[PDB]
């Protein structure tokens, strides 16, 4: 159908415009957001992928939970997390936010922001290593890729 | 009060220099040069009297001496003024500054032809 | 000599206070020690803003130029020259 | 390397350009293949209301010279 | 017509701006031993336009204790005022040719201040609110040794009209007859568009945004625009006051390339600025203004009025 | 308690800027000084009583070109009649004033 | 009398109503007086406008150096009542009665 | 309708003015302001005045700059006040906007309006003049002789704008 | 009229722009979302008590500096007459008057803050 | 460079000012004129238009005096159409 033709080249369009500009927020908990800083760095530049580190929560798309989530820090999440606009997407890099890694059985620690806020891609490693979290960041954008809200709207 | 004693259409017309305002710019300072007698009279006239009606004539004699000057530059010297005030024309501002070279063409024609020497400044 | 010292302590400490003023001393003094002042009046008076309206000849009126392009009158020689 | 950046220096160049050109074209269209002419003070616009009479069509950019003289 | 001559003036402006943004992330990163955006587009040529569909994509939110009149009012205030200061501007020929079109674009860049105060207060926001404060105490540093500069530089001028520059300037550049003005003038640009090192009223690293903390999608991307069109407009104004260009009037096409050069070049200086230098603070920008700027623009003021009587080089009023 | 003290010492401090039809600057008249400089030329030495009725149409006429209240009034009276003969269809407006003809330049 | 001169000795009035009619705050009030300030001028630009008055069209920039002035003393009592009292309201200045 | 621009911007200078007289919140009332300066500059520059109207609106945008921080600092409030916050700031607002239809359509309709002075309802165009300043703008002209016949007006307001500063610098020592 | 249809074009250009964006994206408005943003935890005050301003006598020395920014700006058409020797005298009193306030405040420790 | 050039244009404005002052006393012959015939063909048509009206004077002045007095706008382009009003009117500030 030619409606259904252009709504899937509209949704194309609205995902590649949301993938492409993928815009984090300044969100670092602990050592991972270093390995992030060095994804910043020029080496693996993110920039270039069009992924800008942006303060404010408003004006972000993207958080990335890098660190370990202490039950102090988790409302803070939470309230960051909300007060984002959508469409959002959260990534959880390292062990810490993950799972827990190295503090699982800490009276302090949540055991994974999975249980605090939705997380969409998980990146291992305890630090992940700057490529590894490019990865991630690549494979969050062919989800966005793969979106289809558009064609859903029409056959719904 | 008293009625206003408007002058009459029929003696209020006259003939017109329907040139534009390039073509009298490229000619203002020869036509000040030439035609200054009457427009000293009018204008004399005009600040004396203090009324428009006053000085009609005057104003008629200034518009006749105006169409003869235009009239002895289109017999002697027209192409060279015309591309003088075809210059003048493109420029916003009508400045004299970017069409030297024709007012050069146009005031050695007119000196030649017809002996007009172009005022200096001031 | 104390002058010298405050003013080496002035462009040492406050060299924009220093310029400032000497250039704002020099704006004030110049002006009346210029010989071209009295040029940019005259230059003023001469543009010739409103119309020059004629006067009545009474005949003796010789200074008065009867028509432009006249000895008599004022000339604007000085200005083209300058 | 840096002539990378260049390319979205010349799309920039020429998005600025496009502004200057059209408006010299536009008023160019507009006033008869002249300048538009600069009205800063009343006298000039006087003038320009008596070449709008004269010219006959009510556009002032269109210019009666000697011919119509006479 | 003129509605497509202000349609060319504003579509391409704001084209303009989207890759000017481009140009800046290419720039700093380039300086910064990276590449700006590549992969989207040739050489990054795309990136603007995915981020505008991304912002207007993305939803928009209201603040619960925003007063949400002026919230929305100040971003279009911004925008339109941003693409209003455009319109006088001599490229060579002005849209709207002004007899004192500078005092239009100095009202105009006052009233543009207010948006980001009015976007401050209506956010309800501690943040903003200190951002609308900052604001407030950049406009109090800057505006009187703005309007100083320019007066003084307009004395050789002899009128406010803007077209008048190019004939003023037809042998030289004016930087050369001020240089020092013309210093302070760039200075006092970069602190009018809130830029680097006198990035204050949005200072992320101090203030998380500033002003538009709590702007999100369209109307941060609106302030944005109005941003960065400043930039260039404010960069085409040093442009035409003192680095001057060559005008054939047969031909507007050169001095239409002439100035887009130079403008693009004083945008250019401007990232490199923001590039290079630290922030500064309010107390010290406001103290670098009154402190340092006014009184050597008081001199030089003083300087300009006297030079044209001493040297009898008063400028034509018309 | 007027200390005249500007004419006691020849001071012009302010009086340039009393009336329309001192001097100003380039010679740029007023729009009324014709009127003005009659009624001041009428009421000068007489007293400011004497002035308030011996040059009462001098100032009248002054009034008139101010405010142009009188003419106002009549130029509204005539559109009024305009209006309502155009109304009861027993009027037309010349060609000339409806822009048939090119007005004289 | 043309009407915009009735709209703007108008506008006077409603500012005067404005600044004798206090409700809390001070600074409303000196905003009052700056309207009146700012109706001051247009009635006395139109004035000096239509009856070229050429050499009294410096007395509307007077008139604002003037209103400025008195907008500046406004602020700087006003200062000096709120670090006295805390807030700008009228209410406290009531220690000097009669 | 462009034949009575003048009169919509002195309505709109009027609907300002019963905008911040009614005293809402100082941010409001200066938002009022700004809108009457834009639109007495508007007037003014229909007129002729394009260098007083547009002073006005750069001196009027600065003042209510201060005007604004001050506001913040000073004259806050909690719950700061719109036009319809309170029944006597609406009760104010209304009053206003309904005095100006009054009077405005009063005059329109009637041939000669009479409040407290008298007012013909012809459009403003009747009563500006036909003549010709030439080369000159005679408001520039007007505003350039301050320096050079205004000497007198020069010397006062200098005086008192400096004296201006030492006022403020005394009633804000604060001892 | 040029000027007023000019701004009528750019004010209606930022408000389509507005309605746009706040008619296209989708919306899932809950409270938290829009409540206010004091970096993840919440406010403890408004942000509508007084903000004391350390610059306030700076900013009425603005105001009365603005005024002689006004006074000043007709100076490119008074270097047009003929009197220039009082226009250059009484010029440069203003800029000196103005000159003079700016260092009374300053020695006075005027332009410094708090 | 600068006194140069300014001097230098300074004589060209005056060369400007010079050509105004030429062509002037021509333009103040046509104004009059056409001041005159305005005036005129408003006075016939306010004859038709204001026969019937009782007690109207035809042209009658406002001023006492019997001293030319240079028309107001209404008064010229009082009953002339709505585009020539605004012309006439509004044309210099609008033009742009
Ligand atoms: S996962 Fe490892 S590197 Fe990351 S914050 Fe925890 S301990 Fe540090």
């Amino acid at each position: 159908s030619r409606g259904e033709y252009v709504v899937a080249k509209l949704d194309d369009l609205v995902n590649w415009a949301r993938r492409s500009s993928l815009w984090p927020m300044t969100f670092g908990l602990a050592c991972c957001a270093v390995e992030m800083m060095h994804m910043a760095a020029p080496r693996y530049d993110m920039d270039r992928f069009g992924v800008v580190f942006r303060a404010s929560p408003r004006q972000s798309d993207v958080m990335i939970v890098a660190g370990t989530l202490t039950n102090k820090m988790a409302p803070a999440l939470r309230k960051v997390y909300d007060q984002m606009p959508e469409p959002r997407y959260v990534v959880s890099m390292g062990s810490c936010a993950n799972g827990g890694g190295y503090y699982h059985y800490s009276y302090s620690v949540v055991r994974g922001c999975d249980r605090i806020v939705p997380v969409d891609i998980y990146v291992p490693g305890c630090p992940p290593t700057a490529e590894a979290l490019l990865y991630g960041i690549l494979q969050l954008q062919r989800k966005i890729k793969r979106e289809k809200r558009l064609r859903i709207w029409y056959r719904r | 009060p008293g009625i206003v004693e408007l002058p009459t259409l029929e003696d209020l017309k006259v003939q017109e220099v329907k040139v534009s305002s390039s073509v009298l710019k490229a000619a203002a300072h020869h036509y000040g040069a030439q035609c200054d007698k009457p427009n000293k009279e009018f204008m004399l006239c005009r600040w004396e009297e203090k009324d428009p009606r006053r000085c009609l004539e005057e104003g008629k004699l200034v518009n006749q001496c105006a169409l003869d000057f235009f009239r002895q530059i289109k017999r002697h010297c027209a192409e060279p003024f015309t591309e003088y005030w075809t210059c003048i024309d493109y420029s916003g501002l009508q400045l004299f500054r970017h069409c030297r070279k024709q007012q050069a063409k146009f005031d050695e024609c007119v000196l030649d032809k017809l002996g007009w020497v172009r005022p200096d400044l001031g | 000599g104390r002058i010298a010292s405050f003013l080496k302590n002035a462009w040492a400490k406050e060299p924009v206070l220093v310029a400032s003023f000497a250039i704002g001393g020099l704006a004030i003094i110049l002006p009346s020690l210029s010989p071209y002042t009295n040029y940019a009046i005259r230059i003023n008076r001469a543009t010739p803003y409103n119309y020059p309206v004629p006067l009545r000849d009474d005949g003796n009126m010789p200074d008065v130029p009867s028509h432009p392009q006249d000895p008599q009158g004022p000339s604007l020689e000085w200005l083209k020259n300058l | 390397m840096w002539f990378e950046i260049l390319p979205g220096i010349a799309v920039m160049a020429a998005c600025l350009f496009i502004p200057g050109m059209a408006t010299a074209h536009i008023h160019k269209f507009t006033n008869g293949g002249k300048e538009k002419r600069v009205a800063h003070f009343s006298y000039q616009w006087n003038l320009m209301e008596r070449d709008r009479c004269i010219s006959g069509v009510n556009r002032y950019h269109v210019t009666k010279g000697l011919e119509n003289i006479d | 017509m003129f509605m497509i001559n202000i349609l060319s003036l504003i579509i391409p402006i704001l084209l303009a701006v989207a890759f000017l943004t481009l140009v800046e992330r290419k720039v700093l990163g380039y300086m910064q031993l990276r590449k700006g955006p590549n992969v989207v587009g040739p050489y990054g040529l795309l990136q603007p336009i995915a981020d505008a569909l991304k912002l207007f994509t993305k939803e928009p939110l209201r603040p619960a204790t925003s007063s949400i009149s002026m919230f929305i009012i100040a971003p279009i205030l911004a925008l339109s005022l941003a693409l209003t200061m455009w319109v006088p501007l001599p490229m060579p020929y002005p849209l709207i040719n002004m007899n004192l079109g500078v005092l239009f674009m100095l009202a105009m860049s006052s009233l543009a201040v207010y948006s980001i105060l009015w976007s401050g207060w209506a956010s309800n926001s501690k943040y903003a609110l200190i951002g609308a404060l900052r604001a407030v105490a950049q406009t109090i540093s800057y505006e009187v040794t703005l309007a100083i500069i320019l007066l003084s530089v307009l004395l050789m001028n002899g009128s406010y009209t803007l077209s008048t520059l190019i004939t003023t300037q037809e042998h030289i550049w004016m930087i050369f007859t001020s240089w020092p003005l013309a210093m302070m003038w760039f200075i006092s640009t970069l602190a009018e568009t809130n830029r680097a090192p006198f990035d204050l009223t949005e200072g992320e690293s101090e203030l998380v945004s500033g002003f538009n903390v709590e702007y999100a999608a369209g109307p941060f991307a609106m302030f944005f625009m109005a941003e960065y069109a400043n930039i260039i407009m404010m960069n085409a104004f040093t442009a035409i006051l003192f680095l001057g260009a060559s005008h054939d009037p047969h031909t507007p096409e050169l001095y239409t390339i002439n100035f887009v050069l130079k403008t693009l070049a004083l945008t250019i200086t401007f990232l490199w600025i923001r590039a290079s230098y630290p922030r500064f603070r309010y107390d010290q920008l406001m103290h670098l203004l009154w402190k340092s700027f006014l009184p050597l623009t008081l001199a030089l003021c003083m300087w300009h009025i006297s030079l044209p009587i001493m040297t009898a080089s008063i400028p034509p009023q018309s | 308690p007027f200390f005249d003290v500007q004419k006691r010492l020849g001071l012009d401090l302010d009086r340039w800027m009393t009336i329309q039809s001192a001097e100003q600057p380039h010679k740029i008249p007023g729009r009324c000084h014709a009127f003005e400089k009659e009624w001041i030329e009428c009421a000068h030495g007489i007293g400011g009583i004497r002035a308030e009725k011996e040059c009462k149409i001098e100032f009248d006429d002054f009034v008139e070109c101010l405010l142009r209240q009188k003419t106002m009034k009549r130029l509204s009276a005539i559109k009024r009649q305009r209006d309502k003969l155009i109304k009861e269809g027993k009027y037309t407006p010349p060609p000339h004033h409806l822009g048939k003809e090119d007005p004289r330049p | 009398m043309p009407l915009v001169y009735m709209n703007i000795i108008m506008a006077f009035a409603i500012a005067l109503a404005g600044l004798l009619m206090y409700r809390s705050h001070l600074m409303s009030s000196l905003l009052c007086l700056e309207g009146m300030m700012l109706s001051l001028f247009i009635m006395s630009t139109l004035i000096i406008l239509n009856t070229h008055f050429t050499l009294a069209n410096m007395m509307p920039i007077i008139l604002l150096v003037f209103a400025a002035c008195e907008a500046a003393l406004g602020l700087s009592l006003l200062v000096m009542v709120s670090n006295t009292y805390g807030t700008d309201y009228v209410q406290n200045l009531n220690l000097l009665q009669c | 309708m462009t034949m009575y621009i003048a009169f919509i911007l002195s309505t709109i200078f009027v609907i300002g003015f019963v905008g911040f007289s009614s005293k809402p919140s100082p941010i409001y009332g200066g938002l009022g302001l700004i809108v009457s300066g834009g639109v007495g500059c508007g007037i003014v520059l229909n007129f002729g005045g394009s260098f007083l109207g547009l002073m006005v609106f750069l001196i009027y945008l600065g003042g209510m700059l201060v005007v604004f921080g001050y506001t913040t600092a000073m004259a806050t409030e909690m719950y700061p006040e719109v036009w319809v916050s309170n029944k006597t700031v609406f009760g104010a607002f209304v009053s206003g906007l309904m005095m100006e239809f009054c009077m405005v359509y009063y005059a329109l309709k009637e041939e000669e309006v009479e409040i407290i002075f008298k007012f013909n309802g012809l459009g403003d165009w009747v009563i500006y003049d036909t003549g010709d300043s030439g080369f000159f703008s005679e408001e520039a002209m007007g505003i350039a002789a301050l320096y050079s016949y205004g000497t007198w007006l020069v010397i006062v307001t200098g005086w008192s704008l400096l004296i201006g500063v030492v006022v403020i610098m005394e009633i804000t020592r604060g001892n | 009229m040029n000027i007023m249809l000019t701004l009528l074009t750019n004010v209606t250009l930022a408000s389509l722009l507005v309605l746009i964006a706040f008619w296209l994206p989708q919306l899932n408005a809950y409270s938290e979302k829009t409540s206010p943003y004091e970096c993840g935890f919440d406010p403890m005050g408004s942000a509508r008590l007084p903000f004391s301003m350390k610059f306030f006598l700076v900013a009425i020395t603005f105001l009365l500096f603005d005024l002689e920014i006004a006074l000043l700006l007709p100076l490119p058409w008074a270097s047009q007459t003929n009197n220039l020797k009082t226009m250059l005298t009484m010029a440069l009193f203003l800029l000196i008057l103005l000159a003079a306030s700016l260092a009374y405040e300053w020695t006075q420790k005027g332009l410094e803050w708090a | 460079s600068m006194m140069k050039w300014n001097r230098e244009r300074r004589r060209l404005q005056i060369e400007d000012f010079e050509a105004r002052i030429a062509l002037m006393p021509l333009f103040q012959a046509e104004k009059d004129r056409r001041v005159l015939q305005m005036l005129r063909e408003n006075l016939e048509e306010e004859a038709i238009i204001m026969k019937d009206v009782p007690d109207w004077k035809v042209g009658e002045s406002v001023f006492h005096t019997t001293r030319w007095v240079t028309p107001m706008m209404g008064e010229l382009y009082g009953l002339r159409t709505n585009e020539e009003i605004l012309s006439a009117t509004y044309g210099f500030i609008w033009y742009t």
